[PDB]
């Protein structure tokens, strides 16, 4: 199943998941599609910043609701 | 070294330098307009010892070649090097000039010239030149030997220092530091730079390496490297080390450099010439055979050419032809160079031997120190498209008329000084720069016609001790006075005919009053010594607003450049950006310093805020109060005030005595200097680690250490007598200086006690403490508001944030810095030197004839210079640029469109209007920074149908505004299409 | 109820408000406290006009994308004759330790905007006596990746092309604002879920609390800002009973931590203040009329 | 197609472009040198100043040509 995420610029990814997609699989799959290292995703959605080992049912939400990140917190 | 003359040439050269030009010998020779520059230049400078040498006479056609001359001297016949003597040595008192006129020819004893290190020859001829530099290339050491030539338009320059030279500093460029990120243990190394910031390093280059974790054998080696990406390079072999841990830092090694030159025979079969324009890179080498030509006919006729005859015209190529064939290369030849040459042989030309002089001098400044890269091995400068563009104009307007303006007569015609005399030129700034400005004007007799030609300088600034290092207008007696008014009488002097005003006038939009536009369209083109970029954007805004020429430059240390503007050709200064200083997050300034500019920023806003906010606010807060009872039941009562509990923390510790002061200075230090440390490491232990296990006191940033008080320690005694001098000075308590004395402050810290390192009813307690002790008199809500003043020796500014800077070093293990480099930091005090300040005067001064001829667009030219290499450059300027809109409307930046309307004008009135004008609506309506219309924002849609007159409310004294207007992109969603310029007219 | 909540509060979102008055002479007289004094007065250069075409087309954006939910929404006053004079007001996100919140920001358009970033300061620092945030310094400075420039990272800096107003204010209202502020400062995430980590983010989040509920409600209720004063009289009117229920939570949980000997005297400390404030609070929202 | 860059104070910079690259494109790959952003250099070829918007062949640059970088100063 697809999904809608934004981004700085503002892209709305919309691909192909599992219902069990592991956190840590969605850092392998961000990886893929972008090459950008896990570390800088931090996801966050619902309140809950994502840790890797859960799957994407493990949290009892679903698709389709448009998530974001935070960046590994740089200091001023 | 007297700093109060010479802080600027110190920061320019180092120390070494002025060592070495001390006890120094230069023989100059020939008193004409290029010898007079030089040494003018080079006292400038401050050599000890400086010889000139002439055997002529005073004549009316030195007038207008010589700046020091006077009608008393050319009527006594004196030899032209004494008259000059005594004005030369008004420039510097440290500097010993001496005189002579020992006749020079074959026979002379050259024996006598080995007490110089260099020689200077002008006005000489060549035979004897080729003697001279064979016997100074003969001696051990050598002797540096400089000539210089100017006939017209055309310069030669040739330099030799033997055989071997040595140059101590090839670039003078600052090596910089890097971070070390990873090593390999490999043959041969890999070195990983730290991520980002590539390294801009090349193959070859030294550099020393320290605080390296794991091989501790490669801290303070130095090695050669290799780049091999832009992030990593190679090192020597390293499997024999230990592994590399962490850490570690390169610096860069600066490598003395040998060079080579030739004799002067030699070089002339062949010169080693310099190449300044890249479009004809062929031109100098004919512009070298033509020299060499007219070299020749002068020689075999004893005359130079003249005007208007062809015979010698035919008889200078003949010989060029002889000549060209001869030479190594075998070049062809440029007819027209020389039949310009042989037109104007007889003329001299002053911006060009102004520029010469410059680099004579600054390559005479290479020759004594060895500290920049000289020039090899030949230099020739000419300004033949002035000429070029005049079509055939006769001989006649070039022959003589009997005045001091013969040579530029000679050179240009009588035609274009007729138009010089006529021009109204405006001046803004009047630094060291507007100085030669003025010098090279009278020298140009601008100005001279009575009926028209007027010049205006406007500066608010004073005279100080250190702008007579670069001013020579200015004189030690007059210091603190306006330097327009000085500058003018000084020049004066020189031609009584030169119409000037003078002003203490700062440009401004404020004082943009008495700058009407009128005004501005009475002028005809205008030059810039200004050394701000914004007064140069709102001066450049305010000239495209008259549609007027207008000439900038700009120069730091070795580096300047100039630039030219025309209507309807060019482009705008506004046309280009400028890199600012960039920015610092306090996440370094604050807390993680890595360089000691770092420190000195942070010791100069502690400074700033505790000395000049912190008074202010207290005074605002206690004048918009009168009665502190009456804030005492304020506060009762719960009412909020603003900023109260600072203000009363800050007249809780007031302090009343000196001995309280000093003790508020222990205490201000113990907790600056040893509290923070001990708060940062208690929220950070040394070894607290981050999620990849990597330590976080890693690089950049430096772990801090608190320090324990000495007063013994002179720095301690030092920051502690200046943080308690500027707080007696700031609590108007009066104190002697023997309180000053170490004894003294001895016993009075001998009884203080130190405390150690771990709202509202304590303010209250305090507030009602102060008013039973009757501390809130009129005069208890006081104190002197201070200013930041690096250019007092006394005030202690310098004194105490050098040593505060030097101590936030220390305690995070940073090399500090010497009281020179603190305060040029903190001034952020630009260096300079007179040698490229002058360059670029004669330049810009030659540039401004172009601009009075009206030439077409490709005359013009703009010139960037490097002299530490050396390097010069001239380019084309950009051409204007074209923006087209829609429907094929297009415009340019000096467009503008006009409106005129009434007093019943509306808003739907000017929108009907431009749309019918021009076939565009404006979609919004801008006065300046104030909006007129914006539909976006509510209640401008009912802004329609209101009086134009009601909705600008303009100034009586201008007739029109001007506004700016946008338009709808064909593709919504896309940025609005902006408008050109609209003057709008209140009435017909 | 959140409804109605979003429903009221929607036509309040932009808005504009008179700050200065420009007398004969030309002088600006500010009607209330801005923190940039000295730059409006002395930079009265009229040269950027860029600027004034990028702001025209932010303020399509900015009349209709502002956030406006139960949890977070956002208020925002400009001058009526200038454009680089900004306030802005913000309600804390539910369930954080800054529930509920109302706080103000005042920013400046450089005049080479949109070359530059602007800039922004806090406004309710408590004279400057609380630090709230990592990200946010207690004398008012405001630190953004967007809003800065360095060396560092390309995409992240500010682009004048791409990065967007908007874009700020949801990095504000979203980074600045998190359920624990604690592990935000780098190197103290490493003891995530750590017995002394947690007992440190307790404690902090207590002083986070009682810091909040000092400043953020009391002392804007008692003197508020002319600007946003009908707003916040609105919003903290409808809010009133999970204000209340809050409050009771936070105190409930604040006296768990009091039998510690390592935290017990400082979180007792905390809880004191916070029983104080809310003392004089419950009073105030008592007396508050309808508006 | 190899070409050189020297900017003033000596320093040299080693580029690869081919013809048909446009002038923006190759000041931008300055910055992956140099760190200076577009926008602030100009560089100059044949005394005449590269225009944005054209591309090599129309100035005609060849292997091993030298392009000048300068910048306008700032203190008088
Ligand atoms: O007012 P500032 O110039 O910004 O300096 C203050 C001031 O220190 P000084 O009085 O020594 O200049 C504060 O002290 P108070 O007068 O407010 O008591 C101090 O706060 P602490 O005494 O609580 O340490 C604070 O430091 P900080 O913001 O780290 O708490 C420090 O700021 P700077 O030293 O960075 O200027
Ligand atoms: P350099 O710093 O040697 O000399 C510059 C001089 O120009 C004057 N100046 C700076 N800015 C202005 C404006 N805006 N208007 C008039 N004059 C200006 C400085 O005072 C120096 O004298």
């Amino acid at each position: 199943m697809q999904i809608f995420v934004k981004t700085l610029t503002g892209k709305t990814i919309t691909l192909e998941v599992e219902p069990s997609d592991t956190i840590e699989n969605v850092k392998a799959k961000i990886q893929d599609k972008e090459g950008i290292p896990p570390d800088q995703q931090r996801l966050i959605f619902a309140g809950k910043q994502l840790e890797d080992g859960r799957t994407l049912s493990d949290y009892n939400i679903q698709k389709e609701s448009t998530l974001h990140l935070v960046l590994r917190l740089r200091g001023a | 070294i007297d700093d109060a003359l010479y802080s600027r040439q110190r920061y320019v050269l180092g120390d070494t330098a002025m060592q070495k030009m001390a006890k120094s010998h230069v023989f100059l020779s020939g008193m004409g307009g290029l010898g007079l520059e030089i040494a003018k230049n080079l006292v400038l400078a401050g050599i000890k010892a400086v010889t000139i040498h002439d055997t002529e006479k005073c004549q009316a056609w030195d007038l207008g070649t010589n700046f020091f001359l006077s009608e008393d001297d050319v009527v006594n016949k004196r030899n032209r090097a004494e008259a000059v003597l005594k004005h030369i040595a008004e420039l510097n008192p440290y500097v010993h000039v001496t005189s002579s006129s020992v006749p020079f020819n074959e026979t002379t004893d050259l024996s006598f010239l080995d007490k110089y290190q260099c020689v200077v020859l002008t006005e000489m001829k060549l035979p004897l030149q080729k003697k001279i530099n064979d016997f100074c290339r003969s001696q051990c050491p050598p002797i540096k030997f400089i000539s210089a030539d100017v006939h017209g338009i055309w310069s030669r320059l040739f330099c030799d220092f033997g055989d071997e030279f040595e140059v101590l500093d090839t670039t003078g460029e600052e090596p910089k530091e890097i971070f070390i990120s990873n090593i390999t243990q490999a043959n041969p190394g890999i070195v990983t730079c730290l991520e980002n910031h590539p390294h801009k390093l090349e193959t070859g280059q030294f550099l020393t390496f320290r605080e390296i974790n794991g091989m501790t054998g490669l801290n303070g080696s130095i090695q050669q490297i290799t780049v091999i990406s832009p992030f990593s390079f190679s090192i020597g072999d390293t499997t024999e080390l230990e592994p590399y841990l962490h850490g570690g830092i390169a610096v860069q090694v600066k490598t003395p450099k040998t060079v080579f030159f030739e004799s002067l025979e030699r070089q002339l079969k062949h010169p080693k010439c310099l190449i300044v324009d890249f479009s004809n890179p062929e031109a100098p080498l004919e512009i070298h055979t033509a020299m060499l030509a007219l070299d020749q006919f002068q020689e075999k006729y004893s005359r130079k050419p003249n005007v208007g005859c062809q015979q010698d015209s035919e008889e200078l190529l003949k010989l060029a032809t002889s000549i060209s064939e001869t030479l190594e290369e075998k070049p062809d030849v440029n007819a027209d160079i020389v039949h310009w040459l042989s037109w104007t042989a007889q003329g001299f030309l002053s911006p060009l031997a102004a520029a010469v002089g410059g680099v004579a001098s600054q390559e005479v400044l290479k020759a004594v120190t060895g500290k920049f890269s000289p020039l090899c091995q030949w230099l020739y400068l000419e300004a033949a498209d002035i000429v070029e563009s005049l079509g055939k104009p006769e001989c006649e307007e070039f022959l003589p008329r009997g005045d001091r303006y013969d040579a530029l007569r000679a050179c240009i015609g009588d035609t274009l000084c007729q138009k010089l005399q006529n021009l109204n030129i405006f001046l803004v700034g009047c630094g060291a720069i507007g100085c030669e400005m003025l010098k090279n004007f009278a020298l140009l007799g601008v100005g001279t016609s009575k009926e028209k030609g007027m010049i205006t300088v406007t500066d608010p600034d004073l005279i100080e001790k250190s702008n007579l290092n670069r001013q020579f207008l200015f004189r030690p007696h007059h210091i603190q006075k306006p330097k327009s008014y000085t500058a003018a009488d000084a020049t004066l002097k020189i031609n009584s005919q030169i119409k000037i005003d003078a002003h203490l006038n700062k440009v401004c939009p404020t004082t943009e009053t008495i700058y009407n536009d009128e005004f501005y369209t009475k002028q005809d083109v205008i030059i810039t010594a200004l050394d701000n970029v914004e007064a140069r954007r709102y001066v450049d805004s305010r000239c495209l607003a008259n549609l007027r020429p207008l000439l900038d430059s700009g120069t730091m240390g070795t580096k300047g450049h100039t630039e030219v503007i025309v209507p309807h050709l060019t482009e705008s200064y506004n046309s280009h950006r400028d890199p600012p200083e960039e920015e610092i997050p306090f996440s370094t300034l604050k807390s993680f310093p890595a360089a000691i500019e770092h420190t000195i920023q942070w010791a100069r806003d502690k400074f700033e805020s505790s000395f000049s906010h912190k008074p202010s606010l207290f005074n605002k807060f206690w004048q918009t109060y009168s009665s502190a009872e009456e804030v005492l039941q304020k506060i009762q009562s719960g009412h909020s005030l603003e900023g109260c509990f600072q203000v009363i923390k800050l007249l809780s510790r007031r302090p009343r005595n000196w001995s309280q002061c000093v003790e508020l200075a222990r205490l201000k230090f113990e907790k600056y200097f040893n509290h923070k440390a001990l708060q940062l490491l208690h929220c950070f232990p040394l070894d607290i680690r981050l999620k990849d296990g990597s330590l976080f006191w890693q690089s950049p940033k430096r772990p801090p250490s608190p320090i324990k008080f000495d007063l013994n320690e002179p720095l301690h005694l030092s920051f502690l007598q200046n943080a308690a001098k500027l707080y007696a000075t700031v609590y108007c308590i009066p104190f002697a200086e023997e309180d000053l004395s170490a004894d003294a402050l001895l016993n009075i810290l001998s009884e203080v006690k130190i405390q150690e390192f771990k709202d509202e009813r304590n303010a209250i307690f305090q507030l009602e403490k102060a008013i039973l002790s009757n501390e809130a008199t009129k005069s208890d809500l006081q104190m002197a508001v201070l200013s930041f003043e690096k250019d007092d020796d006394h005030n202690g500014h310098i004194d105490f944030i050098t040593a505060a800077s030097n101590l936030r070093a220390k305690m995070y293990s940073i090399e500090p810095a010497d009281r020179f480099k603190t305060k040029r930091i903190a001034g952020k005090i630009i260096p300079a030197i007179a040698t490229t300040t002058a360059t670029v005067s004669g330049l810009v001064a030659l540039e401004m004839i172009k601009v009075t001829g009206g030439y077409p667009f490709e005359a013009y030219k703009n010139c960037f210079l490097n002299l530490a290499i050396p390097i010069v450059v001239f380019t084309e300027t950009t051409e204007v640029r074209k923006t087209k809109i829609r429907n094929g409307i297009s415009f340019t930046i000096w467009d503008r469109w006009t409106v005129h309307g009434k007093e019943d004008f509306t808003l739907l009135d000017f929108i009907n209007a431009v749309k019918e004008k021009y076939g565009i609506e404006p979609t919004m309506v801008v006065q300046g920074v104030k909006m007129l219309y914006v539909p976006v924002m509510p209640g401008h849609a009912k802004r329609l149908k209101l009086t134009m007159h009601k909705l600008v409310k303009p100034t009586t004294e201008k007739k029109y505004v001007d506004l700016t207007v946008s338009f709808a992109p064909d593709i919504d969603g896309d940025e609005d299409l902006p408008g050109p310029p609209v003057r709008y007219y209140f009435s017909h | 109820l959140e409804e109605k909540y979003v429903a009221v509060m929607k036509k309040l979102q932009f808005d504009t408000f008179e700050m200065v008055s420009e007398d004969e002479d030309g002088k600006l007289g500010f009607k209330v406290n801005y923190h940039y004094m000295s730059q409006v007065k002395n930079a009265n250069d009229a040269n950027s006009a860029a600027r004034a075409r990028r702001l025209a087309q932010e303020a399509v954006t900015l009349s209709t994308s502002l956030p406006l939910s139960s949890s977070s929404s956002v208020f925002v006053r400009c001058d009526e004759e200038r454009l680089d004079i900004m306030k802005v007001l913000i309600t804390g996100p539910a369930d954080t330790p800054y529930a509920n919140g109302c706080f103000e920001f005042d920013v400046y358009f450089p005049q080479d905007y949109p070359s530059s970033p602007p800039l922004v300061n806090l406004e309710t620092t408590g004279g400057h006596s609380v630090r709230f945030n990592p990200n946010l310094y207690n004398d008012g400075k405001v630190c953004l990746s967007i809003l800065n420039t360095w060396h560092g990272r390309p995409e992240e800096k500010w682009n004048p092309q791409t990065s967007s107003f908007l874009q700020v204010l949801v990095s504000v209202q979203s980074l600045i604002l998190v359920a624990e502020p604690y592990f935000n400062e780098p190197g103290y995430e490493r003891s995530r879920g750590t017995p002394s980590g947690t007992q440190s983010s307790r404690e902090y989040d207590g002083n986070i609390r009682q810091a909040t509920v000092k400043w953020a409600m009391l002392e804007q209720i008692r003197n508020p800002s002319p600007c946003f004063k009908e707003v916040i009289h609105k919003h903290f009117y409808l809010k009133r009973v999970e204000i209340m229920a809050q409050c009771e939570e936070w105190i409930a949980d604040i006296q768990q931590y009091s039998s510690d000997k390592r935290v017990g005297r400082t979180m007792s400390h905390h809880a004191a203040a916070l029983k104080r404030h809310t003392a004089q609070l419950r009073e105030e929202l008592l007396k508050l009329p309808c508006p």
